[PDB]
């Protein structure tokens, strides 16, 4: 019973079964980027106020 | 050489051509060293009779 | 140090390999990647399920 | 290891907040799940009081 | 022969008797020619092997012989989720020394 | 091709001209012999019966008695469409496409079977138009063979319950790995009863004089079961032979007709012919020109005339 | 015409076989083709103009 | 017909309430669970004596 | 809207030899295994 | 269908040179619209 | 038409060459449909489907499956062979060589299996490169369905021993089907599996009728009417069998559909259909073994 | 070693789908192959009843 699920856990006794563990990590990378000649085509439009 | 199907005309076109070794001793030998990747895993199928 | 992870746990049972680990994995024990399929229609959740 | 020299500690007094809340027994779904396309008689010896 | 030797291990006939005489059970199973199996497509690695009927002198001008050996298109074709045996279209130049 | 077109009747939705695009290669059943027609009878809706649709087995009786024709050429205006049942006659091998999760063959007879399976549903709807579109799924003949005995069964069981309801499904199907499951949602009765009774009076027939003969072989086929392969790979587990186990009767007038001769002719006869009286006839058959030797889904195979 | 180191000592004679061998020509398709549409049939010759 | 650790999962009768008869009325089978009690009911493929 | 072709000529002993590679120029795109 | 197929039939009236040349179909989730040269197209005339 | 060249392969010898000039106008089987073909895609060598030769039933699947060719013009170096199955119906005029029987000026003829005739007969060999051409044989539609029951009837005499079926009279000559020397000893194990396939389907599903209609009927149009057309037919035959023979819905049913997908295979094995005609022109309407006829392209 | 670091085991019954096949019972043809040219009788104490 998950009540028996403390006292099995909250005193360190190894309850039959076992575990697998899973995080979620985030870093901040550095990126290099390399590009071809003709990589786009670009529109100037018109401005306006 | 032609030949008509369905839709139109469907010409197609072979040359006819040989060969010959003309080398009386050995000619072009090729070495073989780099590997991309095996194609198979290695294995652990059992054999069904 | 920094924003906190969250561990998240999953029932598994205890005489599952260690040698299932030590090697990247799902952590539900299999494969579940659409793109390990073949495009049949049924390689959806049938590979997972 | 953490984001340091740092050492931690998963102990399995971890679990409390895990699995000791009250959906562990909740399985009325996947007995719903289960029981369409219906089974054949399994010979039930151990399972007829 | 196993009145004689092994030429690979000289000391002796076989290193297998349940292998390497006739009827020696590799050579029930694993002989096209009886073919218990064989009609199942799945590519049997042992026929290169327990043949008698292919091994039956099957060239022996040596140096000839190396040149094949950028040929002889192969048991296998890579082409199926599990390995079959070669359908007769769609040869692959493979070079397999074994 | 003896060339028949079916017009674009009356307006258009936008993407949907593009939905006529990649039906190229499709068929559609047209119950005539046209110079033109209509697209009312093309769609489902004409499929549908007085007040009720029918089954994927009375689909089988519905395009039993109409007319497969393949897209031709897609214009805007009209879209041709070739008559298989007379204009196959094309050394150009009119193309098709394979609208199947099955990777074919090469040589394989290619029979059309409606739409049953549980992801491809082939289901397009025109709004415009009010129409929807049923197309057939092209399949190798022998699958195409493995398919049409089990939903007939499947109705077999719709008529008796008796049994606990964990039924074997008839919803596995097997072809070299490939776990196929199709759809069990309807069964009308009468498309299960006139095809139940065709599998009936055919097997009668099937049986004459000199086949009683044959009957007394039973026991001496499980003699050639515990000394071979090939015979007890070919005595099935799920088979009543392996049941029934568990005797000329003489009446013998004349004894020059050649009774066991005769008895091989009218079991061919009825039970020979047990694929084609029940589905279609296959018409269709895997031909490419490059040498390849299967046809991807989704391809555009070229076909040629009846196997 | 191979060479000869022609011996010393009664070991017997060295013989030049000036042999002509002879080869064999295979022969080879090469085919290639190209479509050709149900219309620019009457165009290309000048019937629909 | 293993799910969960903590409950079973077994082909039994249909319809019969358990405190009553001798020998079921076999008819269509369908699935039903229980409450494991402990945690040695789990079976001895998922725990090594 | 007899002459020169560049290539790549490596001397090696005393010999040389026209090494040259395909695939980037005259196999590519043509769904052709490089043999 | 042809909003993008007329940039096919002005690619049929071309100015743009396209530099380095790879195989189309690994891009096949990159485009807004694909088409296949297969030696031919009743349609492109 | 769409002519189709088999290359012919290195070093052969002048019988060899000869072997080559003995089958112009023969028929022959190959699996793609391929401009340039070579000889490789031909032999029967090529026709090994298990690891084993072939038997009668190896090839007619093969026979149902691969594709018709008939050598026009043979060649050093290629093989021409104008193939039947391309061409739209009635042209492209193609000419064969008879064996024993007729060949009249209708018939539609049929290839199929040489052991139902001499098997060393057109089991034409190759000395050099060592491969073998077994021709198939072109037998017009009634006789082609005729011979093929009659062998698998004289197949289950052979079985089980304990009249004679062999004579079959044609419309003027006695075609003598035994050739018994050295033959018939090699039919009954080249036809080996296929009296299997003929009894097996039979055992199957008399012995599952009769456990099919005793549990239907009861389980009402086609109830009344099973019988209807069936009187003292279907119930006459639940007399005689059911009495000297002996008598599980849920294996039935899942033996239903297996025993009909044998079925579905015995239907594109047997019975054998027309795939090229014989109706020519200005010929004296019978063709003779040995001679060329015209043969036209479509049934 | 698999194609990854890949532990796999074989554990020999994976051999049950070739050994246990009723073709291991097949010696009828080697009593054939082996009785031409038959052996003389050796001291037969052993190999009667």
């Amino acid at each position: 019973s998950p009540v028996a699920l403390y006292h099995q856990l909250k005193t360190g006794l190894h309850p039959g079964f076992g575990f697998t563990v899973v995080r979620q990590d985030r870093f901040v990378t550095e990126n290099v980027l390399f590009s071809e000649r003709a990589s786009e085509a670009y529109f100037l439009g018109q401005l306006q106020v | 050489a032609r030949h008509e199907t369905g839709g139109g005309v469907n010409f197609t076109l072979t040359q006819p051509r040989g060969n010959v070794d003309l080398g009386v001793g050995y000619t072009a030998v090729a070495a073989t060293g780099t590997v991309r990747n095996p194609v198979t895993d290695m294995g652990n199928l059992p054999q069904n009779f | 140090h920094g924003q906190d992870a969250v561990c998240e746990f999953i029932a598994t049972p205890v005489a599952t390999d260690i040698n299932y680990f030590r090697r990247p994995c799902n952590p539900r024990g299999r494969a579940a990647g659409g793109v390990y399929a073949g495009d049949k229609e049924g390689d959806v959740i049938a590979l997972m399920y | 290891w953490g984001k340091d020299h740092q050492v931690l500690r998963l102990s399995m007094e971890n679990a409390v907040g895990t699995v000791c809340h009250p959906s562990l027994m909740n399985i009325d779904a996947a007995v719903g799940g289960v029981n369409h396309d219906p089974v054949e008689a399994a010979n039930p010896y151990g399972a007829y009081v | 022969d196993h009145g004689q030797s092994d030429p690979a291990r000289p000391f002796a006939a076989t290193a297998n008797p349940w292998a390497s005489q006739r009827f020696s059970y590799g050579d029930l199973l694993y002989n096209g020619a009886y073919h218990l199996n064989g009609a199942s497509p799945v590519l049997s690695p042992c026929f290169k092997f327990f043949t008698a009927a292919d091994i039956t002198a099957k060239h022996r001008c040596l140096e000839r012989l190396i040149v094949e050996t950028g040929s002889a298109v192969s048991t296998a074709t890579a082409a199926s989720d599990v390995q079959f045996k070669r359908p007769p279209g769609c040869r692959e130049l493979v070079e397999d020394p074994c | 091709c003896f060339e028949a077109d079916i017009a674009i009747p009356s307006g258009i939705s936008r993407p949907d001209a593009a939905a006529l695009q990649r039906c190229e290669g499709r068929v559609v059943f047209l119950p005539t012999i046209r110079r033109q027609l209509a697209l009312a009878d093309v769609a489902h809706e004409s499929f549908v019966s007085g007040g009720v649709s029918p089954d994927t087995l009375g689909l089988l009786l519905a395009y039993r008695r109409r007319f497969p024709a393949v897209i031709t050429r897609v214009l805007p205006t009209r879209i041709v469409a070739c008559p298989v049942d007379l204009g196959l006659t094309h050394a150009g091998t009119v193309n098709l496409r394979n609208t199947s999760p099955v990777d074919l063959c090469n040589g394989d007879p290619v029979s059309l079977v409606p739409p049953v399976f549980e992801g491809q549903a082939t289901d397009v709807r025109l709004e415009s138009l009010d129409l929807t579109l049923r197309f057939p799924v092209p399949l190798p003949t022998p699958l195409a063979r493995e398919i049409v005995a089990r939903l007939v069964a499947r109705g077999i069981r719709d008529l008796n319950p008796r049994t606990p309801g964990e039924l074997p499904d008839l919803n596995v199907l097997y072809y070299n790995g490939a776990r196929l499951s199709l759809v069990a949602d309807v069964q009308q009765l009468a498309s299960v009863n006139t095809e139940l009774r065709s599998l009936v009076l055919n097997m009668v027939y099937s049986i004459t004089e000199g086949t009683t003969l044959i009957l007394t072989l039973i026991p001496r086929l499980l003699a050639l079961s515990a000394q071979d392969g090939y015979v007890n790979a070919l005595l099935q587990m799920q088979s009543v032979t392996r049941e029934a186990a568990q005797a000329p009767m003489l009446m013998q007038d004349g004894e020059r007709r050649l009774p066991l001769y005769e008895a091989l002719v009218a079991w061919l006869a009825h039970a020979g012919q047990l694929g084609d009286i029940l589905a279609l006839a296959p018409a269709v058959r895997v031909c490419t020109f490059d040498g390849a030797a299967v046809v991807q889904s989704g391809d555009m195979a070229p076909v040629i005339r009846y196997p | 015409h191979q060479p000869l180191i022609a011996r010393d000592g009664p070991h017997p004679v060295e013989q030049p076989v000036h042999n002509y061998m002879t080869k064999v020509i295979d022969r080879r398709a090469l085919n290639a083709a190209f479509s050709l549409a149900t219309e620019a049939i009457a165009l290309l010759t000048g019937e629909a103009l | 017909l293993e799910l969960h650790p903590a409950f079973d999962f077994f082909a039994g009768v249909a319809d019969v309430e358990l405190p009553g008869g001798e020998v079921p009325p076999a008819g269509p089978g369908a699935i039903q669970a229980t409450w494991r009690v402990v945690n040695g009911n789990l079976p001895l493929a998922l725990c090594p004596v | 809207e007899t002459t020169r072709v560049r290539a790549d000529l490596v001397a090696i002993g005393d010999r040389l030899v026209f090494l040259e590679a395909l695939e980037k120029r005259i196999y590519a795109a043509t769904n052709v295994p490089y043999p | 269908r042809d909003p993008p197929g007329y940039r096919y039939a002005a690619a049929m009236v071309p100015t743009g040179s396209i530099l380095s040349t790879i195989e189309v179909a690994s891009h096949r989730r990159l485009f807004d619209f694909f088409a296949a040269v297969r030696s031919d197209e009743n349609s492109l005339y």
